């Protein structure tokens, strides 16, 4: 029983490596946002 | 490296106003026929002059 | 005229360019609900 | 007093299917969203 209590572990870094590999898309995601601040696009109205 | 294709020195006003019009995001044959007969009409004029 | 048409294309280019935030927001949505659902797979084998 | 144990943990089951369930209509909503881009009246404003 003590090898099962064992495995739990090795699903819990799975549980764990979803929640970081889902954070990781995020910032992701909301660097190449803030990076490119407004869009060539956006400029363009404003020059409009 | 450098060349955008899109925003050149020295672009004509019919090229601006061309690039105005192709801005949004549905590009169909429709606004893109309309926009090249429309910038043909201004390339029209001023091949003219 | 030509100042009054140039607004309206500005304006043209103004609601394509939310409509594609709009889409990005989106994005970024069903990427979190996407990897939660990975999350909450390795949670049910956790359990399991 | 152990099968009461062993039931509790097909009732944690089932709490994680309705939260696999919950996150899995909300992929399938996002995706809906983020799939039909701009809706077919949304380019028609455009032509507009």
């Amino acid at each position: 029983m003590q090898e099962q209590a064992l495995t739990e572990l090795d699903a819990e870094k799975k549980i764990l490596e979803q929640s970081r590999a889902g954070a990781q898309s995020r910032v992701d995601s909301y660097r190449a946002l803030y990076d490119e601040n407004v869009s060539a696009e956006e400029k363009r109205t404003m020059d409009l | 490296n450098f060349v955008d294709p899109t925003l050149r020195t020295g672009q004509t006003g019919m090229m601006n106003t061309m690039l105005e019009q192709l801005s949004q995001s549905e590009l169909n044959k429709d606004t893109l026929e309309n926009g090249f007969r429309q910038y043909l009409t201004a390339f029209e004029q001023v091949a003219d002059l | 005229l030509a100042a009054s048409a140039t607004k309206i294309t500005a304006d043209n280019i103004s609601q394509s360019e939310a409509w594609r935030r709009r889409r990005q927001e989106w994005e970024i949505q069903k990427n979190n609900a996407e990897s939660e659902i990975r999350q909450i797979d390795a949670q049910l084998e956790a359990l399991a």
